[PDB]
């Protein structure tokens, strides 16, 4: 077999008979190394799990990156931040590193106040941008909390009210296209 | 057999026979409804040509195929979020209920979140989360031990403990001020006068409650405790949720199985491929295997975008329940639950939610005669509010969903017209008090 | 996100993307233990042809 | 912004037809985007291969733009019932389903037009003033049990009244507010009071 990928120490115990690990799609999971009796697994060698938080390029151009499912000391050698250029070694260590349940989150500073989600990144943490400023985390709140005075021989009964015309917008149409199949395909 | 679509009932009717309640149950049913699927995601470009440049290179050939499919990906992740957000986001305030539990002798340890637990979760919330296996799954089960192969599954944004959170709080609410906290502030007030308020919303009178408080709390109670017994037996009852992901993770699995498929190539594996033809032919062999890997992609995103409708369909239709059911009191029929609606009580579960909808519902049924109006002093007399029925010798005005019979006066009923007019009435006298 | 959006100007939001950062790459290559020698000594190396 | 959910929708569809447009600007394995080229360079015998790739790609990118566009009108179709209903039982009508037109208690609501929508002005009516009160579930008046016909009992320190739930309106405790019923040996949490005979 050939293929790409990261070799790793492996866990697994082969059997004696058996060379090439395999996942339930036919495909190479872990291998037996064919000089040494050493099984190793083959981790591959990409990450598309990256997102990029941005306020809007008219407020800033200050951004923050979230790896998907690691370790802040994993992050370097997931995404190979040794053969990247200078300026994306800025995104893989330093001292803007939080590590949420959703992987590794750099260049938003972590704060602990809690304030109404701006920006969602994920497992409760929402970014924004805050002041002097810069890009900051946060656990999001779920609003102001309140304790009910209740008691079975209290009520509470309003004494004067306000009339509040909230907004509701809903789409009707769409707009009706039309395609010329022969001329689109074979003008 | 032919099966037979229910027992056969024939209804004693006539035009001057009625059949009233004397007794009722405070019945408690479950209603499961989704509101999330996983947000699954996948990495086209290394699903398609896991590291290869030249496979890369070739596919850049087909345009954007790979970012729309990835864009409608999260489309459909983005709209689960805002679903769920939709759902169990509705109130502005975090409610918790107080430590005194003088809930008029109802007993709300099984809803109410349980203070020696981390989670932060009721009992029905546990049984709910330990009722829905994953080994059922595939890539779902093996996807959460750490499946790396391009294919990834994003966590929800808002945790367990926040869905526990919202539930809390709006428990809290519906149990210490009604439904005022779904309109505006909290208002406090008694639980009995609650049920007080949602009886007169069914046009059952207030008393009715007060004379048989207790009962009715122990029944609630004891629904309640069959609800458990049904969590603690039947494991099929969240079937729909277990099916959504069972659904997501065979379209997955189908996904993943496709890389198997030569689609009429001559091996479904690249490098071979790449090794084995010259650059003329490998490139139609990889043209091949392109075109099958994108339309498998293609046909997975649109049945993605199909279930997720679904899915939305459904998040909206509980978050209607929620509002109308939940936050208020609905006069819909079978809209909350089979007979006349009390309230729900809303409860987190793995990617949906689960209603308990406390209805009440008519129990022991006697015969009355009736008539449309009595005829006292030539005038024909109506009743304001109810019905006159009559056990065999005298006539009594009782409301119609519970048989309480009482001294037809002229605070009862109210005049009009005469007795030449309307078809059945019949003679009696109207106490004047 | 600026190329994968296709436009100069990013709105507000946390972007999903791809992965266009390459990495060099070595190779290698691994077979079994060499055994199973041919004759070729006797038959190079024979007394009488 | 607080029309993006239509706009959104805009977007998306010239999204969608940009899209098509710059599908035309690939070979799916053909050696050019450009018909006219290959017509111009090539004879049938390879013309051919190279037409049929293309015709390939093109009706792909069709058959997925025409499927996403139905299943954003079945979406939008979906949202149009809503609004249907939403215009019958909000305007037309008085709803008392709760948040289903708008927060608070519903009063009325409002349409107005908009570029490939509809905007709903819901006028709710929302309690803002609040105060305490001690509170009765019944009251008994001569042994008797007496329960209010329409509103709860409540008592500022000193006196009774009788009121609406939404709206502070005490008024005297009289046997034209509150009907008889029973006994009250019988109700929790009762409190003795007069009821004023008129
Ligand atoms: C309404 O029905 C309930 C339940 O059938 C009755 O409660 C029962 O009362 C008897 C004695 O009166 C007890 O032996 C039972 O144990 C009770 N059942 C339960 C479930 O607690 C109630 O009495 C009935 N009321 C009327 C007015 O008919
Ligand atoms: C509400 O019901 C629960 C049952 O689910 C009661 O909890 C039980 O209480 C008894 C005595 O208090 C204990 O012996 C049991 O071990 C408890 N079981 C569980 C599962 O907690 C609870 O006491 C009831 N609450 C009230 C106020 O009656
Ligand atoms: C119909 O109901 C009325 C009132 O509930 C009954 O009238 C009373 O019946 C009780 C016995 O059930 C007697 O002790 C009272 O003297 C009756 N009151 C009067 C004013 O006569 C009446 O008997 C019931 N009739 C039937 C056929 O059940
Ligand atoms: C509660 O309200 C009532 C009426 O609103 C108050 O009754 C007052 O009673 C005195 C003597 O009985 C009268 O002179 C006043 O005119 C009454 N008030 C009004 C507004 O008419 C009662 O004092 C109030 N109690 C408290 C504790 O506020
Ligand atoms: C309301 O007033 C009645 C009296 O009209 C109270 O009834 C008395 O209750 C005490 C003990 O609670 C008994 O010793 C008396 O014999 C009862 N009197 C009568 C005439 O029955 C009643 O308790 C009062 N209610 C409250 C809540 O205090
Ligand atoms: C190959 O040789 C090494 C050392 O000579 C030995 O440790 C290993 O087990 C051998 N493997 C096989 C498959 O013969
Ligand atoms: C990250 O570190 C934790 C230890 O705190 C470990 O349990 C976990 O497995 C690590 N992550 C991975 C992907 O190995
Ligand atoms: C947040 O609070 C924790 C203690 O719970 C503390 O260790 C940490 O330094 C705080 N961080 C910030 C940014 O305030
Ligand atoms: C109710 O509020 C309005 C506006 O805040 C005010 O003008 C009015 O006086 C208030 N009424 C009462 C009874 O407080
Ligand atoms: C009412 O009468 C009908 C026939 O007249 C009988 O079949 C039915 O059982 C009766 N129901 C009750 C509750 O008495
Ligand atoms: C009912 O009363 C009216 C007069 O009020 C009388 O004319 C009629 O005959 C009476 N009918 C019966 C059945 O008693
Ligand atoms: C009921 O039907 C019978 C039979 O036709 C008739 O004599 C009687 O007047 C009717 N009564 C009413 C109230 O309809
Ligand atoms: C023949 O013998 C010589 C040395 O005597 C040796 O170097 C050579 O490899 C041998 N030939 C073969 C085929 O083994
Ligand atoms: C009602 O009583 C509670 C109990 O202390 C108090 O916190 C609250 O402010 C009171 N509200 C009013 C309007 O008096
Ligand atoms: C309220 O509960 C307390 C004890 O919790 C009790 O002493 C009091 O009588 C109750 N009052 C009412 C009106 O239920």
């Amino acid at each position: 077999l050939t293929g790409t990928g990261v070799l790793t120490e492996s866990n697994k115990k082969f059997l004696p008979f058996q060379q090439f690990g395999r996942d339930i799609a036919d495909t190479t999971d872990a291998v037996r190394d064919p000089q040494t009796l050493e099984i190793l697994d083959i981790t591959p060698c990409s990450f598309g799990g990256v997102s990029v938080i941005t306020p809007g390029t008219n407020t800033s151009n200050q951004v923050a990156v979230l790896y998907q499912d690691v370790n802040c000391t994993e992050v370097p050698v997931a995404i190979h931040a040794d053969q990247l250029t200078p300026t994306w070694r800025v995104y893989s260590t330093g001292s803007n590193v939080f590590q949420t349940r959703a992987g590794c989150l750099i260049g938003a500073e972590h704060v602990n106040n809690s304030y109404e989600c701006d920006i969602p990144i994920g497992a409760g943490i929402c970014a924004s941008y805050q002041t002097s400023q810069s890009i900051i985390a946060y656990t999001m709140s779920l609003g102001a909390e309140n304790s009910v005075a209740y008691s079975n021989n209290s009520i509470a009964i309003p004494t004067n009210f306000t009339i509040s015309v909230t907004t509701e917008i809903l789409p009707v149409s769409m707009t009706k296209t039309s395609v010329d199949c022969t001329m689109y395909i074979c003008g | 057999y032919t099966m037979s679509l229910g027992a056969e009932n024939s209804v004693a009717y006539s035009n001057n026979s009625i059949a009233i309640p004397t007794n009722f149950t405070i019945s408690v049913t479950t209603e499961i409804l989704p509101v999330s699927m996983t947000k699954t995601s996948v990495d086209c470009t290394m699903y398609i040509c896991g590291d290869s440049t030249e496979c890369s290179n070739l596919l850049l050939q087909y345009g954007s195929f790979c970012t729309q499919l990835n864009r409608a990906l999260t489309g459909i992740a983005v709209e689960q979020d805002k679903n769920t957000q939709e759902v169990f986001a509705q109130v502005k305030q975090i409610y918790k209920t107080p430590p005194i539990k003088d809930f008029g002798g109802f007993n709300f340890s099984q809803i109410l979140p349980d203070p020696s637990k981390p989670s932060k979760r009721s009992f029905i919330e546990d049984l709910l989360f330990n009722k829905v296996t994953l080994a059922d799954a595939g890539f779902i089960k093996q996807y959460g031990d750490c499946k790396f192969n391009g294919l990834t599954v994003l966590p929800p944004l808002l945790t367990d403990e926040m869905i526990a959170q919202y539930t809390s709080a709006l428990l809290a609410g519906t149990i210490t001020s009604g439904w005022t906290f779904g309109a505006g502030a909290a208002l406090q007030i008694p639980f009995a006068m609650q049920m007080a308020y949602r009886f007169n919303g069914i046009g059952v009178t207030q008393n009715v409650l007060y004379e048989n408080q207790k009962l009715i709390a122990n029944q609630f109670n004891s629904a309640i405790g069959k609800i458990q017994d049904s969590l603690s037996s039947t494991a099929s009852a969240l079937g729909k949720l277990q099916d959504v992901v069972n659904q997501n993770a065979q379209a997955l699995n189908t996904l993943v199985k496709q890389l198997s498929s030569n689609f009429g190539a001559i091996s479904s594996v690249l490098n071979d491929i790449l090794s084995r033809l010259d650059p003329p032919e490998a490139e139609v062999q990889i043209d091949r295997l392109i075109t099958g890997r994108l339309q498998s992609l293609q046909t997975y995103v649109t049945q993605q975008l199909i279930r997720a409708a679904e899915i939305r369909a459904s998040a909206n239709l509980a978050a209607t329940k929620m509002s109308e059911c939940v936050l208020g009191q609905s006069k819909r029929v079978d809209f909350c639950g089979k007979g006349y609606h009390l309230m729900s009580f809303p409860q987190s579960a793995p990617h949906g939610v689960v209603f308990l909808h406390v209805t009440y519902v008519p129990a022991q049924e006697k015969n009355f005669t009736t008539a449309p109006a009595i005829c006292h002093d030539g005038k024909a007399h109506f009743p304001r509010e109810g019905v006159f029925v009559s056990n065999g010798t005298h006539w009594f005005v009782t409301q119609r969903n519970f048989y309480e019979p009482q001294i037809i006066t002229t605070d009862n009923t109210f005049v009009s017209g005469n007795c030449d007019v309307v078809i059945g009435i019949v003679n009696n006298t109207v106490y004047d008090p | 996100t600026k190329c994968t959006l296709k436009s100069f100007t990013v709105e507000k939001g946390i972007y999903q993307t791809s992965n266009f950062r390459v990495q060099p790459t070595e190779s290698i290559v691994r077979f079994p233990n060499i055994t199973n020698l041919c004759p070729f000594g006797e038959v190079f190396n024979a007394t009488r042809f």
